[PDB]
């Protein structure tokens, strides 16, 4: 195994990654971020 | 890649920006948790070098 | 009186594929080839750009394919998932089934 | 003062005092950028 920084939030009881990846990835450039989605009301 | 509906609304979204949230101090004397939601995300934001 | 149950299940995998870029031009492409050599230092810092460039654009069309499998990875959790809002009382309010 | 203060970090140190025997500016620096492409058919 690795050490690796990420951050880890407890929530209810499990132990969840809490990735925003947008930054590491999917910038400065031509890629849809996707989470940004259309809603039809 | 973007089309005639982001800027032809460049004036209808961000002129939200003309139009509620502001020059800071001294009116009302009252207020922190909002305050610092453009002092706590006007400072520090975005991509590296 | 109740008798017990087995359930089977078949899933059939779905194919997809990446791919990128990745190009030359003439010039470097005739350097390198050491064609037209003359023997002279004048050339040799020239072939030496060239393959730097070869590099420079190497290095991220394969660095590509890893920085890609996320954006897999998110469209195909994005178009499994249904909404927490019609989820939630679902598994909630109802027990069982039928 | 101009040491223990602040009014000075952010700024290099590179050298031309004596300037313009120096004619002649026009300093720059690239980015790369790298291959994207999507997932899907564009």
């Amino acid at each position: 195994n690795a050490r690796v920084p990420a951050d880890l939030v407890i929530v209810g009881d499990k132990l969840v990654f809490l990735e925003a990846l947008e930054r590491r990835v999917y910038q400065a450039t031509r890629v849809a971020y996707p989470l940004i989605g259309n809603i039809d009301i | 890649h973007l089309n005639r509906v982001a800027r032809a609304a460049l004036l209808s979204d961000l002129k939200r920006r003309v139009c509620a949230d502001m020059f800071f101090m001294t009116r009302h004397a009252r207020e922190p948790r909002l305050i610092s939601a453009y002092l706590s995300d006007m400072v520090s934001c975005t991509q590296p070098s | 009186v109740d008798q017990p149950v087995h359930n089977y299940m078949v899933k059939r995998i779905h194919k997809r594929s990446l791919s990128a870029a990745f190009a030359i031009a003439s010039e470097a492409l005739s350097l390198l080839s050491n064609t037209y050599v003359d023997g002279t230092e004048i050339d040799s810092s020239l072939r030496i750009r060239a393959i730097q460039q070869m590099a420079r654009n190497l290095r991220t069309v394969l660095d590509s394919f890893e920085r890609g499998t996320a954006d897999q990875l998110l469209g195909v959790l994005l178009e499994k998932a249904p909404p927490l809002s019609l989820l939630s009382p679902i598994n909630k309010f109802q027990p069982e089934g039928h | 003062r101009f040491l223990e203060l602040g009014l000075s970090v952010a700024c290099i140190c590179t050298k031309f005092p004596e300037l313009a025997y120096v004619r002649d500016g026009v300093i720059q620096f690239e980015v790369q950028q790298p291959m994207i492409a999507r997932d899907g058919p564009h």
